[PDB]
């Protein structure tokens, strides 16, 4: 699965 | 680490011909769960940061223009260019923000094959302000030509030098796809006033012959 | 939305080296400020990230032992310390906001970058000559005309024509290393060859480790 803290600019949710 | 691999190295074809880049990633980045692909897509141009033109594999950033399409999911990700422009040459990089560390792909450089262009051929002797320096710098400039390879040579007195000239070539021009070529002679000013003529010869596919650009000091 | 780096700056090896990247247009502490250096025909390498809100940081394995990430909210400033370097760091450092991706908007805004060269040698801002058009410049109607930007070190420079009002036609070559250890380009531009006497043609050189500012007129 990703790593949400790899970048924390990018919101998952936001599609 | 997540290895980013684009094929081709580079990329050349006309102004209006489509131009396919292949990233693939070493492990997968779809995430089911909200069915998105962790990859961006950037353009950099010589001197300049890169631009990002897509993110997640396939959604355009504002004003990108829609020749751009991103395409692929999991491993094998694809960047099109439906009809190249003339300011479409430039370094082309995938980019993943799945997992740390956050990787790029090694590049890919998109350039136009266009028409034959000669060169044209300017020469300037060294400027008053560097002489009383004591360093003389004649330049060579070959403008606006296409394809890359050239030859210049330089002759003093007639006689061909090697060694005291450097040359640069600029990046594929935005608008007019061609290339420029800039040769430097350097003489310490003692040595450019022991002779007379000065000359650039250049070769180029566009010429029938080389071509000479002269003056006396 | 705008980041923006100090200067180049030369190191000596196993020096240490700090760049600053100054942002505006958006409230600092909102998002993490990444740096990515890219060397010389070479890909982007990723270094870190830091909150500008809390602090925290995220250091790539290659940089962990030799890099620190920080921040100053007051000043919107964020700054990157690379020590113990080696030549194989010499690149350009980049600070970027990468890949904002919010619920209502999404960007990606990058500095312009702050060419890091490590090197025991000397620095040098650059002497301009005026390349000026004369018979020897003319194809037909056209004149070219230029600078020399001679015998400057580190990279880079930059340069304008007019204060940027001339930029068609303008080929600012790629600097060479001469033998010395300095750096050589010429910036030309091609212009119409009647015109010569009425316009007025003035290359301007930026040499940040320098504070290179000089405007030099190229008359026929």
């Amino acid at each position: 699965n990703p790593d949400p803290n790899a970048n924390p600019n990018v919101d998952p949710n936001a599609n | 680490d997540i290895v980013m691999t684009q094929s081709p190295d580079s990329l050349a074809v006309s102004l209006g011909e489509r131009a396919t880049i292949n990233c693939k990633s070493s492990q997968n980045i779809f995430f089911s769960s909200n069915n998105k692909n962790y990859l961006a897509w950037y353009q950099q141009i010589p001197g300049q940061p890169p631009k990002l033109l897509i993110y997640w594999a396939s959604t355009r950033e504002s004003g990108v223009p829609d020749r751009f399409s991103g395409s692929g999911s999991g491993t094998d990700f694809t960047l099109t260019i439906s009809s190249l422009q003339a300011e479409d040459v430039a370094v082309y990089y995938c980019h993943q923000y799945y997992s740390s560390p956050l990787t790029f792909g090694g590049g890919t450089k998109v350039e136009i094959q266009r028409t034959v262009a000669a060169p044209s051929v300017f020469i300037f002797p060294p400027s008053d302000e560097q002489l009383k320096s004591g360093t003389a710098s004649v330049v060579c400039l070959l403008n606006n030509f296409y394809p890359r390879e050239a030859k210049v040579q330089w002759k003093v007195d007639n006689a061909l030098q090697s060694g005291n000239s450097q040359e640069s070539v600029t990046e594929q021009d935005s608008k007019d796809s061609t290339y420029s070529l800039s040769s430097t002679l350097t003489l310490s000013k003692a040595d450019y006033e022991k002779h007379k003529v000065y000359a650039c010869e250049v070769t180029h596919q566009g010429l029938s012959s080389p071509v000479t650009k002269s003056f006396n000091r | 939305v705008q980041l923006v780096q100090s200067g180049a700056e030369v190191k000596k090896p196993g020096a240490s080296v700090k760049v600053s990247c100054k942002a505006s247009g958006y409230t600092f502490t909102r998002y993490a400020i990444h740096w990515v250096r890219q060397a010389p025909g070479q890909r982007l390498e990723w270094m870190g990230w830091i909150n500008a809100g809390n602090g925290n940081t995220r250091y790539s394995q290659k940089f962990q032992d030799r890099v620190t990430i920080t921040r100053d909210t007051s000043a919107s400033t964020a700054y990157m310390e690379l020590s113990s370097l080696r030549s194989e760091d010499t690149a350009v450092y980049y600070c970027a906001l990468l890949t904002v991706i919010t619920p209502d908007d999404a960007f990606d805004i990058w500095g312009q970058g702050t060419m890091v060269t490590v090197s025991s040698a000397s620095t040098k801002g650059p002497s301009v000559f005026p390349l000026a058009p004369s018979s020897k410049s003319t194809s037909g109607g056209t004149a070219a005309l230029g600078c020399l930007v001679k015998d400057y070190f580190p990279e880079p420079v930059t340069v304008s024509w007019n204060s940027g009002a001339l930029t068609s036609g303008v080929h600012t070559f790629p600097a060479v290393l001469q033998s010395s250890g300095l750096y050589s380009l010429s910036s030309v531009v091609t212009v119409p060859s009647s015109s010569l006497g009425t316009q007025t043609y003035i290359c301007n050189v930026n040499h940040k480790p320098s504070n290179t500012k000089v405007d030099k007129k190229v008359e026929p």
